[PDB]
RNA sequence: GAAAGGGAGUCGGGUUCAGAUCCCCGAAUCCGGAGUGGCGGAGAUGGGCGCCGCGAGGCGUCCAGUGCGGUAACGCGACCG
RNA sequence: CGAGCCCCGAGGGGCUCUCGCUUCUGGCGCCAAGCGCCCGGCCGCGCGCCGGCCGGGCGCGACCCGCUCCGGGGACAGUGC
C-alpha cells in the first residue's frame, strides 16, 4: 500500500558497484621514477647570456628534461643544490632542449652558488 | 525566417509540475501580445483559441 | 477548546487549470522497459489467441488443497541430498569393513524426477502417479505427457510451479516427478490422491482433448461490444410487448 | 558591466532595495501589486455573488 | 568542431648583438584555497519593571533584536537562507 | 449544484448533459493544510486513554476495479520470392 510510481519514466535502479579486490597485482613491483632530480637537471648553461643572467638577475640557467615542469624543476634545484629559488621561467629551445631560468631567493647569491656548482 | 507567417510565442502553466511551458503557435491574424488564448475541448470560439 | 486560532484548513482543488496535480500513482501509464513490455504482451497474447487443447490443458492445475496434500505426501520421498548420501556411503563402508558385508538393506522407495525418467517409467507402466508442472517454458517437453499417461493408464495431475518440484528434488526446477511404489503406511493417502486425480484428469480426457483456450478479447473491447448490445437491447425491449 | 564582472561586485551594486529589485522595473511592480490585489478582490466578489445567488432553489 | 566568433584578469619605465605587455624595477589586478576558523567591522548588543544610588550611574527580572534611510526614483560597507 | 429525466407518499431508485470546481484584467500558484489512527522520549495526574511538553510513522485528503501508454489505421498497407 506504499509502493507507488509517481513518475511515468522507468529509470534503471541503483545497484552497488564493488571496488576491485584483485587476487594478484598485475605488475609485481611499481616502476621506479625515471624522472628523479638528477634526470630533471641535466647540465647548466654557461653561455655569455647565462653568465649575464647569473651576475645580473640572480638567475641560474639550466638545461632540463623536456618532460619536467616548473614545480619539478624547482624541487630538483632545491634538493640537489640546497638553495631556495624565487621563481622558474621555462622555454623550449629551437633544438628541442628545455631551458630553465631559475631565479633564486634574495638571501641566496647566484654568483657563489654558481661557483660551488663549478660553472664560473 | 523562411516563412511568411508570424509565429506566436505563448506561455502556459504546466498542470503537473511547477514550471512554465512555452509554445510556438502559428499566429492567427488578430491576436496580440498580452492576450489570453484557451486550448481544449471547453474553449470558446475566439480568434487564437484551440 | 485550546486549539490555536492560527490553524486553518488550506484545501487545494485539483480541477483543470487550478492548483497543480498531486503526485499520484502512474503505474498504468509508465514507459516500461522492453523486456517487461514483452513479457506482459506475451501474457496478453496467450489470452487473445486460440490456444490449442494440448497447450491449454496445462492451465487446468490442481487446486491448492489437493496440491498441498500431494506435496505433503511427496515430501516424505524426496531424493537424498549430497551430504546424507555421503553419510549413507560412509555408513556402508564402515559396516562392510566391520562386519556385516554387502547388506542392501532395502533401498527405500524414492520420488523419480526428470522428464526422460518419468517418460520411461510411464512407457513401462511402472509409475503409480505422474505430477507435471504447468509452466515448462519450452512447452514441448511435457505436451505429450498427459496423452501418453492416459494411454498407458497411469494417473497424472498438473501442478502449479516447476519451482515447487525443483524444491522437492533439491534443484531449481523439475518438469515432472513420478510416484513409483510407495510405503505401506502411505498407500492409503496415495490411493486417495490417485482417486481424486484420476477423476479430474484421466476420466475427462475426452473433453480435455477438445477444450480450446484463449480467444478472449480485452476489457475495453468487451465493454464496447456489450455497450452496443445494450444500446440495441434497450430499444428491442420496448419493441417487444 | 560584463556578466563575469558581476561575480566580484557587491550585492548592493546589483539590485535595488525593493521587491523584485534589480529584476523588474518599479512601474511594472506597482502594476503587478495592483493587479494581484484587484483580481483577488474580484474572486471574492464572484464567490459572494454565487453564494447569494444559490440562496434560492 | 573557431590562435578572426563567445571567453575573468597587466600596465608604466629600463634593459640585449639578437628577447620582452614574458627579463629587471615599480605600480596593480583576476581566479582558486584556507580544516585547525587570520584580524577587524556588520549581524548586535535596546526598552519595561522593581531595587540601590543625591543626580549620573550600577544590580536583578522580563521582553525585543536575520541592518538602516528617502513621498518617490532609489541610496548606505556588509545586509542568513 | 443542477432541467429535475421519471416514481412522487413529495420520500426516491431504473431512466439522460453533469457521472465538470479554471474566460472582463500582460499577478500568484510545487516540495499539503486539516482530520483520523498509531510509535517514542521528557518531566508527570502518579487511579489510566491518563496532566502537558519535544519528535517519528501510516491513512483519508487525491474513489474502486481492470489485460494492452494514449490515439489513428489494420489483415490491408508493407515486406520476401
Ligand atoms: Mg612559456
Ligand atoms: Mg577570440
Ligand atoms: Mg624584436
Amino acid at each position: 500500500k506504499k509502493k507507488i510510481r509517481t513518475s511515468p519514466t522507468f529509470r534503471r535502479p541503483k545497484t552497488l558497484r564493488l571496488r576491485r579486490q584483485p587476487k594478484y597485482p598485475r605488475k609485481s613491483a611499481p616502476r621506479r621514477n625515471k624522472l628523479d632530480h638528477y634526470a630533471i637537471i641535466k647540465f647548466p648553461l654557461t653561455t655569455e647570456s647565462a653568465m649575464k643572467k647569473i651576475e645580473d638577475n640572480n638567475t641560474l640557467v639550466f638545461i632540463v628534461d623536456v618532460k619536467a615542469n616548473k614545480h619539478q624543476i624547482k624541487q630538483a634545484v632545491k634538493k640537489l643544490y640546497d638553495i631556495d629559488v624565487a621563481k622558474v621561467n621555462t622555454l623550449i629551445r629551437p633544438d628541442g632542449e628545455k631551458k630553465a631560468y631559475v631565479r633564486l631567493a634574495p638571501d641566496y647569491d647566484a654568483l657563489d652558488v654558481a661557483n660551488k656548482i663549478g660553472i664560473i | 525566417p523562411g516563412r511568411g507567417a508570424p509565429l506566436a510565442k505563448v506561455v502556459f502553466r504546466d498542470p503537473y509540475r511547477f514550471k512554465k511551458r512555452t509554445e510556438l503557435f502559428i499566429a492567427a491574424e488578430g491576436i496580440h501580445t498580452g492576450q489570453f488564448v484557451y486550448c481544449g475541448k471547453k474553449a470558446q470560439l475566439n480568434i487564437g483559441n484551440v | 477548546k485550546v486549539v490555536n486560532p492560527l490553524f486553518e484548513k488550506r484545501p487545494k482543488n485539483f480541477g483543470i487549470g487550478q492548483d497543480i496535480q498531486p503526485k499520484r500513482d502512474l503505474t498504468r501509464f509508465v514507459k516500461w522497459p522492453r523486456y517487461i513490455r514483452l513479457q506482459r504482451q506475451r501474457a496478453i497474447l496467450y489470452k487473445r489467441l486460440k490456444v490449442p487443447p494440448a497447450i491449454n490443458q496445462f492451465t487446468q492445475a490442481l487446486d491448492r488443497q489437493t496440491a498441498t496434500q500431494l506435496l505433503k505426501l511427496a515430501h516424505k520421498y524426496r531424493p537424498e541430498t549430497k551430504q546424507e548420501k555421503k553419510q549413507r556411503l560412509l555408513a556402508r563402508a564402515e559396516k562392510k569393513a566391520a562386519g556385516k558385508g554387502d547388506v542392501p538393506t532395502k533401498r527405500p522407495p524414492v520420488l523419480r524426477a526428470g522428464v526422460n525418467t518419468v517418460t520411461t517409467l510411464v512407457e513401462n507402466k511402472k509409475a503409480q502417479l505422474v505430477v507435471i508442472a504447468h509452466d515448462v517454458d519450452p512447452i514441448e517437453l511435457v505436451v505429450f505427457l498427459p496423452a501418453l499417461c492416459r494411454k498407458m493408464g497411469v494417473p497424472y495431475c498438473i501442478i502449479k510451479g516447476k519451482a515447487r518440484l525443483g524444491r522437492l528434488v533439491h534443484r531449481k526446477t523439475c518438469t515432472t516427478v513420478a510416484f513409483t511404489q510407495v510405503n505401506s503406511e502411505d498407500k492409503g493417502a496415495l490411493a486417495k490422491l490417485v482417486e481424486a486425480i484420476r477423476t479430474n484428469y484421466n476420466d475427462r480426457y475426452d473433453e480435455i482433448r477438445r477444450h480450446w483456450g484463449g480467444n478472449v478479447l480485452g476489457p475495453k473491447s468487451v465493454a464496447r461490444i456489450a455497450k452496443l448490445e445494450k444500446a440495441k437491447a434497450k430499444e428491442l425491449a420496448t419493441k417487444l410487448g | 558591466v560584463r556578466p563575469k564582472v558581476l561575480m566580484r561586485l557587491s550585492k548592493t551594486k546589483k539590485h535595488v532595495s525593493r521587491a523584485y529589485g534589480g529584476s523588474m522595473c518599479a512601474k511594472c511592480v506597482r502594476d503587478r501589486i495592483k493587479r494581484a490585489f484587484l483580481i483577488e478582490e474580484q474572486k471574492i466578489v464572484v464567490k459572494v455573488l454565487k453564494a447569494q445567488a444559490q440562496s434560492q432553489k
